[PDB]
RNA sequence: UAUUAUAUUUAUUCAUAUAAUUAAUAGGAUAAUAUUUGUAGUUUUUGAUACCAUGAUAAGGAUUAUAAAUUGAAAGUGUUAAUAUCAUAAUCAAAAUUUAUUAUUUAUAUUAAAUAUGUAUGUGUAGAUAAAAUAAGAAAUUA
């Protein structure tokens, strides 16, 4: 794991909105599915999201379905509940992927990026070789060299 | 040489006052930001930092898997499978009228930063501790995964009559 | 030129600039038309001589033809004589291959490094002496294992000057 | 386009106040250069601390075995000689030959500025408080 | 430009913060000269190969009547300290005499020694507007 | 090669049209003699011309 | 980079000129072994749930999933093992929407 | 009508993406020996297109829309535009698929109708915004605007 | 906005955002820029812009002679893809059909009593009978000829040699 | 000849000959190198930090011309060396005027 | 003391990668074990064709000069003392045109001009 | 064919570190080579910052030299052969004709009339077959003759 | 590897053959090629963007030297450097003067040939016409600035100028 | 009403000018002859200048559209063609920041070619602000 400097915190909604660019990054959906097929877990969530985004990509170059001029307006919050179920599906999936990687990194004994919490080894985030001698979120002075996380037998 | 022990005019010049704050215009203070992560809520901090898994890590994991699998070990396996059965149950259909609130318009300019700031500062507070839209707990039944670490096939000397 | 620089004060020096820009004189020759007989009765250039020529000239030849671009002199007649001289001189050079094999130009062979069938013997080379010094160093090592925690080959067969 | 105003006159004697100002400025540069070369060459000849990172293999192995035993049993004199500086350290590693290419591909080395602190430092404030008057391009202690 | 420091401010526009090609500038405003570059002393703002001949404010090429000032392009050498003579650089505003000679200067050009942009600024050339502006950027107090 | 035709070709340089000019490329076969006394195909000398004889400004 | 843990070797080899051993030629799968091995994959990953499961009405049948796998691999064994996995992102499949149209077209009549 | 190179057994069908940067041609050849093989720029397709499924399935799709079997054809995909090191991109694969679609319309015509209908013979009339200095990235963004 | 007529009749005006015709409005219709009854006004009703060039490349390779290529510029350079597929090593062997495919075609032809057809033979047509069938219905399969496979130094040396030998044209041969 | 220097073979022999015919050693003598003058710096030589940064020695540091306060370890000021600066080879041994 | 300081004194000819000073017999693995590991090894060096090995291929190099070959491991370039092109970028012919944007041309000749 | 990133990225506004965004000159671009073009911190534009790590064309030239370094690494790694200057008399027959130089004629065929159009610029010969040529008169052959593999021989490969 | 460039005579081998460095020497003799000897063996870089056809700009010739230590300062550069004699710099020089007629002939010569007199500039005759007219309707605004004043401050023996009104 | 969607994304530390004389034509070898080889009347005017000295081409999106089509305009932004009557200010190197109208490179490896920026580590952090529906992938409150 090379990238160990600081990272930018983006919410799931915008991490998903990047659509088929990185959210439905097919080669990233695949490479996280490989973590699941290694660990021996069912890929129910990532496969659900892949189905949804395959639909969305197939029906991105197309126009929405026509609205009717209803003062009573039902289509609106119905398509709203539809979208926000898709969104909640993807929020769950986002969390599953993050959890599996931050656990598999404690299993491979590999260090995560800076202040990337891994509850497999340390209840707080991994701070080490940082652009600041203070904790980026706790404001705790860093040890030199980077703090050590796993055992020493490799 | 023979560095003079008194300085005439160069050292007397007006002191350029150091930049007070940091960041843009060197004015952005030292106080918490939208970006701060939380270690008290979930195994994945919220908001999380972006991680990136590589094929190096996929192979290291595959090799770790061969070793922990041929050492008779299945305990970290059943830990994996339980931490999977925690968060991978289908979350309920949202109640009709439940929607992520967009930032209300007609306060800031269209290109402002407070629009996305409120979005990030609410998506932070909506932690996994606040995920009430998915089934989690001892109140959930799982008709799709296996109930006890005894139904896993590595302990397959248990179901035999 | 026949638009504008045809006629006045600038006609002269523009004619200069033009014909100097064009002063190049390309000379192409057919190596098959060097494959002739010298009136001495000797073939002017044989296959070995063509080899020496193609190897004397890196990029001047192509598609069985040798090209030299006389770029030196401003006057095209002088590029002509210069290119003729250089061509004739590279010919006199390449013609040494009609003096003996000591001038036949070598070939470049992509001689492969030693393969595995001949790399396998590289562990048994001097197997007798290596196993003997094994049997002796092993006794010094069995001795040493009471002296230090780890017995490196530095105290067995690896040697260094102390200073 | 408004007609650009002529720069007003420079003033009285200021041509010579700038003379004396720059004079004692290069005067001050005399000592600044002296002290800065002092600090840079002590930085150079000082035995530095580890350039690698102990967070990756093969430098995550124990400080007793593997590439560490090779480091103690072939290069332990050379590194102390050449002052642990990451550049000669990595080149002695390239010439040790029994690690292959790994001294880049698998080895993780500290950043350029985490690498150039002297031997055995334990603070994070060292790089962020090194003296800012020694114009070493940060090549001082 | 706006306030014509030279007669060419009368002649050349500004073009805002016009972005320029790397190293192509109609006005060589060596605003970086006096830059102490500790291990790079005989390299930064100096000639490239150490074994070079001198530049050419270093030899009287003809039969001069004399000169009023040398350039910064003439290196500082033993004759610039021991001879103790007058060596002048056309710096702002009129000229700058190297009359306090030292030996550390020996070897480089005088660019690393003639401060291009001064830390002391005379409000005697600034405008009633520029002075408040330099207060704004933190140069003169008020 | 017919120099008379070429004469007829060269004076299109004048009756060409408006704002139109002409560059003539001529690629004509020639005869360059290689010759014995002057350009000898002798053996290598005794003293070998090493890399020193082809240094800068040695040309 | 799917070859980071590959060895920076690039170098050639020759089974005959580089070994005392006798070469046993294990060429690529026929569509035969491809088909048997892949039926095992695509259906036991179900019978253990490691694959599509209750989302099975989205990825195609066997005789088209296999057509896709064998195309994307050229019957290659590794291509098969990894295009049974990249099956997630197969974004040009219409068997299921054409069958859903058949059901929501006939289950009227 | 079928316009197939009589002696050679090939259909030569053109395709393009971005109109400049990707411009390929399919030499699509009939294969009476069931030995499936798809080739791009003289190399095996998996090694060209990086073994990526969502990128090579589009290159398969024409045979699906024609109900034909990829095992009885031979296809080389030639690059005639901005050659690049790596063309494993969606825009490139779309160019490949259009080229193949015209190759198959040219080898078996009546397969035009499914190809027409599926829109494989469709040209996305799209390009980037050209290179402009008035744009900071050259493409879209105009430099910062500021009122007095 | 201007007649439908072969664009080479228009010239883009200077200084005027229009387009005028070099012959002053005198026109010749699309069908003057084509052979009589030319299909899609093609140069030869056989193939399109890329069909012509590549039928030609395959033909030039079939008639390629190396002793003839000398003294010619990049024109005597053979087909880049054909020369390369000829040059490749592992293409010297043509893989046979899979034995399962022989058994499959045979269970159809012997057992199931119907003949399997090549795609150029299967009547995809609906109403009119596609007879006669394409005469290509019997072409061989040469992994040494098509598909185009080759190695990279072949590709590179070929293209850079093509590039550098642009000038080495002995335009005065004795043909 | 036109183009590069590498085609002016007669003119260049000619230039060598003319330049030696006019330019005397009594003029080309004084022309210094950069190093022949840089020699008299109190630190004439210090290895660049690239390679021989591990070859920099303390002994190069002219502490005989500056001074130190031990309470913090800094060199505080520089003695006048332009006074006692006595060189036995003001220009090197090859220089006769 | 010119060689005591490697990077100060670079001739307008000096070129990189700056070759290291040679040890005794670093040639191959046979000679390496013969002199350096097993001083009593049987074989002097890898038995050498009496002919010419143009190791440095195809670069014809000055004999009697100790040279390197183009490296194999992608580490040594990262870990060499090779600089990056900092100042302007010249080519002795292109430098007439002074930049890409202001690319000069004497005559309006075609860019695909086939000079005779 | 190379899934590496050859081009340095356009010098634009600051690419941050989130999903799809790294530092424009982080440690992973060009195997860590962006260390030679990286500077640290929100650089003061007027006074600090190297003027040549802000331009696009020079940084792209550096990156191009580094890509060329890579091509050279892999190319010279790809050699298990060395070029041994054999005289004309002894070289095996495929190297006895007029082989035009590199980039001179089409990369020439080994021999057409013998069913091998194999690259003679890419034909590799083994020492243990050229032994009679080079060190033929040097006593005991430093390598053994090659052991062959018999494909007519009835072994497990012929389903017995 | 660190290999000593060795070259054995055509006499040592028990088959003589022309060796390739000697052929290099014959070629650097024939075409006056400078043999740079500091040329290290580890730097045989080729410009892929220009030599490798997997980029949009494949040229086939190494359109530049992949060598960062480059500049016109070097003699190896100055050797292979096209000089500005008879280049576009000269053409621009000899045809780009502010007025183009002054590049085809001299203005007085052209005037005395086609007309009689040598005419002023359009700008001058503007000034002169304005003189002709603004000294017709009014006077007393002028000045007397000359090149030489000796003849005005000192008129000839006669020439007593008229006082106006 | 219909001939149909902006609430999303990415953004903000911004600077470069210098050392006065603009007034005109003057052909050279391979040509049936010019020393015209070396063509000598000083001093009667004055605007584009340091100074009033007319004109004439930019930046700026908010309702002519979908098909075989481009998401950039006239209202004129320094150099330009008729007002005269303070003064020579014009790059051939090395140069002096106050000028709103600017996208900086972010922690594995940091000075070799005309020299080439030594300062600002800090919870991505006040206020107000920038850009964009165009090969990328956006979806619902018309005047």
């Amino acid at each position: 794991n090379t990238f160990l400097t600081k990272s930018v915190a983006t919410p799931p909604i915008s991490v998903i909105r990047t659509g088929p660019k990185w959210w439905a990054d097919p080669e990233r959906m695949v490479r996280q599915k490989l973590m699941y097929f290694t660990l021996g877990v069912d890929q129910l969530p990532l496969r659900r999201t892949a189905v949804i985004q395959k639909d969305l990509h197939r029906f991105h170059m197309c126009k929405p379905p026509p609205r009717i001029g209803d003062t009573t307006g039902y289509k609106r919050s119905r398509a709203a509940q539809l979208t926000t179920w898709y969104r909640r599906i993807q929020y769950q999936e986002y969390h599953l992927q993050h959890l599996f990687t931050r656990h598999v990194w404690g299993l491979v004994r590999a260090y995560p990026g800076n202040t990337t919490k891994i509850q497999g080894k340390a209840d707080d985030g991994y701070v080490g070789y940082d652009s600041v001698p203070y904790h980026r979120y706790n404001r705790t002075p860093l040890p030199f060299p980077a703090r050590e996380i796993y055992g020493r037998r490799e | 040489t023979a560095t003079p022990e008194r300085f005439s005019i160069l050292g007397t010049t007006h002191p350029k006052p150091k930049r007070t704050g940091f960041g843009r215009n060197n004015k952005m203070r030292s106080k918490p930001s939208d970006n701060v992560a939380w270690y008290d809520k979930g195994p994945v901090e919220w908001l999380p930092r972006p991680v990136r898994l590589t094929y190096d890590h996929l192979d290291q994991l595959r090799d770790w898997m061969m070793r922990e699998t041929l050492d008779g070990k299945t305990e970290e396996f059943n830990r994996i499978r339980d931490m999977h059965r925690e968060w991978s149950q289908h979350p309920l259909m949202p109640v009709l009228g439940d929607v992520e609130p967009k930032f209300p318009l007609n306060l800031f300019k269209q290109n402002h930063r407070a629009k996305r700031r409120f979005l990030v500062r609410w998506h932070k507070a909506n932690t996994p501790a606040n995920w009430l839209w998915m089934p989690r707990g001892p109140t959930v039944v799982t008709p799709l995964h296996h109930t006890n670490p005894s139904q896993y096939p590595e302990s397959w000397r248990q179901m035999v009559r | 030129n026949n638009l504008e620089y045809k006629r006045y004060d600038w006609q002269g020096w523009y004619q200069r600039m033009v014909d100097v820009h064009n002063r190049n004189i390309s000379l192409r020759c057919r190596v098959s038309d060097l494959k002739r007989l010298d009136p001495n009765g000797v073939p002017f250039v044989d296959m070995q001589t063509e080899r020496r020529l193609r190897i004397l000239a890196e990029g001047r030849v192509g598609m069985g033809v040798l090209m030299l671009d006389s770029d030196k002199y401003e006057d095209q007649k002088d590029n002509m004589t210069f290119g003729s001289i250089k061509l004739s001189e590279l010919l006199s050079d390449a013609r040494k291959a009609q003096l003996g094999e000591e001038y036949w130009p070598s070939v470049e062979m992509k001689v492969r490094k030693p393969s595995g069938q001949s790399k396998a013997h590289y562990s048994l080379i001097d197997y007798d002496r290596i196993e003997k010094k094994s049997r002796e160093l092993y006794e010094k090592y069995r001795d040493a294992k009471k002296k230090s925690l780890f017995v490196t080959p530095m105290d067995l067969w690896l040697e260094v000057k102390g200073m | 386009w408004a007609k650009p105003k002529k720069r007003p006159k420079v003033g009285q004697g200021f041509h010579e106040k700038a003379q004396k100002w720059r004079d004692e400025f290069l005067l001050d540069r005399h000592r600044i250069l002296a002290d800065s070369l002092r600090a840079y060459v002590e930085f150079s000849a000082s035995k530095r601390t580890e350039p690698w990172d102990t967070r990756f293999r093969p430098f995550d192995r124990v400080e007793k075995d593997g590439v560490y035993v090779l480091m103690r049993h072939l290069m332990e004199d050379k590194f102390q000689l050449c002052n642990y500086h990451h550049r000669p350290v990595k080149r002695l590693f390239c010439n040790v030959g029994l690690l292959g290419p790994q001294v880049t591909t698998k080895a993780r080395w500290k950043p350029y500025r985490y690498a150039t602190n002297p031997a055995n430092t334990s603070k994070a404030e060292r790089i962020f408080q090194k003296d800012k008057t020694l114009y070493t391009h940060g090549h001082n202690d | 430009l706006k306030m014509a420091k030279s007669a060419f401010g009368f002649y050349l526009a500004r073009r805002g913060q016009r972005k320029f090609p790397f190293l192509r500038r109609p006005h060589i405003k060596n605003t970086h000269a006096m830059n102490l570059s500790a291990p790079y002393f005989w390299s930064f703002m100096t000639a490239k190969s150490q074994t070079y001949f001198l530049p050419e404010e270093n030899y009287i090429t003809g039969d001069w009547t004399g000169k009023f000032f040398v350039s910064k392009l003439q290196v500082y050498t033993l004759q610039h300290a021991t001879s103790g003579s007058t060596v002048r650089v056309k710096s702002f505003p009129s000229v700058f005499e190297l009359s306090s000679p030292s030996r550390w200067n020996i070897g480089k050009e005088l660019n690393t020694l003639t401060k291009p942009r001064m830390d002391l600024i005379d409000e005697q050339m600034l405008t009633k507007k520029q002075r408040l502006d330099y207060v704004k950027a933190g140069l003169l107090p008020k | 090669q017919s120099t008379e035709f070429e004469k007829r070709m060269y004076d299109i340089r004048h009756w060409l049209h408006r704002q139109t000019t002409c560059e003539f490329h001529t690629i004509y076969r020639k005869n360059v003699i290689h010759d014995g006394s002057v350009f000898p195909t002798e053996h290598d000398p005794a003293t070998p011309t090493t890399h020193d004889h082809h240094r800068m400004f040695s040309f | 980079d799917r070859f980071t843990n590959s060895l920076d070797e690039y170098a050639p080899y020759d089974a005959e000129k580089d070994s005392l051993f006798h070469p046993i030629q294990l060429g690529n799968f026929d569509e035969y072994e491809f088909r048997a091995f892949t039926r095992f994959l695509v259906n036991s990953g179900e019978l253990a749930g490691l694959g599509w499961g209750p989302l099975w009405h989205f990825s195609s049948d066997f005789e088209r999933k296999l057509y896709k796998i064998g195309f994307l691999s050229n019957r290659n064994p590794q291509g098969v093992i990894d295009h049974y996995h990249q099956e997630l992102v197969w974004r040009y499949e219409y068997q299921r929407t054409r069958q859903k149209q058949y059901l929501l077209h006939r289950n009227m009549e | 009508e079928p316009e197939v190179d009589a002696e050679t057994g090939i259909a030569v069908g053109r395709g393009c993406a971005d109109g400049e940067k990707y411009q390929f041609t399919a030499l699509l050849r009939e294969n009476r020996d069931h030995n499936g093989a798809i080739t791009i720029m003289g190399k095996p397709m998996a090694l060209v297109l990086d073994n990526k499924a969502w990128l090579m399935e589009m290159l398969l799709m024409p045979f699906d829309e024609a109900n034909l079997d990829y095992r009885d054809f031979d296809v080389h995909i030639v690059l005639e535009g901005h050659a690049m090191p790596s063309i494993a991109n969606e825009i490139a694969a779309f160019a490949l698929r259009m080229s193949i679609a015209n190759a198959l319309v040219k080898l078996l015509p009546l397969t035009r109708i499914p190809l027409k209908k599926s829109g494989l013979l469709s040209v996305d009339r799209r390009r980037e915004r050209g290179q402009f200095p008035g744009y900071l990235d050259g493409k879209k963004v105009k430099r910062k605007f500021a009122k007095r | 906005v201007r007649p439908d007529v072969p664009e080479d009749q228009y010239v883009d005006s200077w200084y005027v955002c229009t387009s005028m015709t070099h012959h002053l409005g005198d026109y010749r219709p699309w069908s003057a820029s084509a052979p009589p009854n030319a299909y899609r006004f093609r140069p030869y009703n056989e193939f399109d812009a890329k069909g012509r060039e590549y039928v030609e490349y395959m033909r030039q390779f079939a008639r390629y002679d190396p002793r003839k290529s000398q003294g010619k510029g990049q024109k005597g350079f053979p087909f880049r893809d054909a020369y390369l597929t000829k040059m490749n090593e592992a293409n010297r062997t043509t893989p046979p059909p899979t034995l399962e495919t022989i058994m499959d075609r045979a269970v159809r032809e012997k057992h199931q009593h119907a003949r399997v057809l090549s795609p150029m033979q299967v009547q995809r047509d609906v109403g009119r009978s596609e007879t006669p069938l394409p005469c290509a219905g019997n072409i061989p399969v040469d992994r040494s000829q098509f598909p185009f496979c080759w190695k990279t130094e072949d590709w590179y040396e070929y293209e850079v040699a093509k590039v550098r030998n642009k000038r080495f044209v002995f335009e005065n041969t004795e043909e | 000849p036109h183009g590069y220097i590498r085609h002016f073979d007669n003119e260049v022999r000619d230039l060598f000959q003319f330049v030696d015919g006019v330019t005397p050693w009594k003029q080309a003598q004084k022309i210094r190198t950069y190093w022949e003058v840089r020699a008299h710096h109190p630190m004439p030589q210090f290895n660049r930090p690239e390679v021989a940064m591990h070859r920099n020695t303390v002994g190069l540091l002219p502490a005989h011309m500056w001074e130190t306060d031990k309470k913090t370890g800094k060199v505080k000021a520089v003695k006048d060396s332009v006074r006692d600066y006595q060189t036995k080879t003001p220009l090197p041994k090859w220089v006769q005027l | 003391n010119a060689s005591k300081f490697p990077h100060e004194y670079h001739t307008p000819t000096s070129r990189f990668p700056t070759t290291p000073k040679e040890k005794e017999s670093e040639s191959d693995w046979m000679a390496y074990t013969a002199r350096y590991l097993d001083k009593q090894f049987t074989h002097p060096t890898e038995p050498t064709p009496i002919y010419n090995v143009n190791k440095l291929w195809p670069m014809q190099q000055v004999p009697g000069k100790i040279d390197q070959t183009p490296f194999e491991e992608d580490q040594t370039w990262l870990l060499n003392p090779i600089p990056v092109q900092q100042l302007e970028q010249h080519h002795p012919e292109k430098d007439l045109q002074d930049l890409p944007f202001v690319n000069h041309e004497q005559f309006p000749r075609s860019l695909e001009w086939t000079a005779p | 064919i190379s899934t590496g990133v050859f081009d340095h990225l356009p010098f634009q506004h600051r690419r941050q570190h989130a999903f799809n965004t790294l530092p424009l000159h982080d440690a992973n671009h060009f195997g860590g080579r962006t260390a030679y073009l990286r500077e640290i911190g929100p650089v003061n534009i007027k006074k600090s910052g190297r003027r040549f790590k802000k331009d696009l064309r020079t940084v792209q030239f550096n990156v191009d030299i580094w890509c060329a370094q890579q091509t050279l690494r892999k190319r010279w790694k790809q050699r298990d052969w060395e070029v041994i200057e054999v005289p004309f008399r002894l070289a095996p027959a495929e190297q006895q004709r007029v082989i035009p130089e590199m980039y001179t004629d089409v990369p020439p065929m080994t021999d057409p009339e013998r069913h091998d159009f194999s690259n003679i610029r890419n034909k590799v010969y083994d020492r243990e077959e050229l032994q009679g040529v080079l060190f033929g008169a040097s006593g005991p052959l430093p390598y053994p003759p090659l052991q062959r593999i018999d494909r007519q021989a009835m072994t497990l490969d012929k389903f017995l | 590897g660190v290999h000593r460039v060795g070259y054995t005579h055509p006499s040592t081998l028990p088959v003589p053959c022309a060796q390739r460095w000697d052929l290099r020497l014959a070629r650097a003799r024939i075409f006056q090629e400078y043999i740079e000897e500091k040329a290290p063996g580890a730097w045989q870089l080729e410009d892929e963007r220009s030599m490798s056809p997997e980029f949009k700009t494949f040229t086939g010739y190494p359109m530049r030297e992949m060598r960062p230590g480059y500049g016109q300062n070097l003699p190896d550069f100055i050797m292979k450097k096209r000089l500005p004699n008879n280049t576009h710099y000269e053409l621009f020089a000899r045809r780009d003067i502010p007025n183009e007629d002054n590049a085809m002939y001299g203005k007085y010569l052209y005037d005395m040939t086609v007309h009689g007199t040598s005419l002023p500039s359009t700008y001058r005759m503007h000034k002169d016409i304005n003189k002709a007219q603004r000294n017709d309707r009014k006077l007393s605004g002028n000045r007397f600035r000359v090149l030489c004043s000796s003849g005005a401050k000192k008129p000839p023996s006669g020439w007593e100028p008229i006082p106006d009104a």
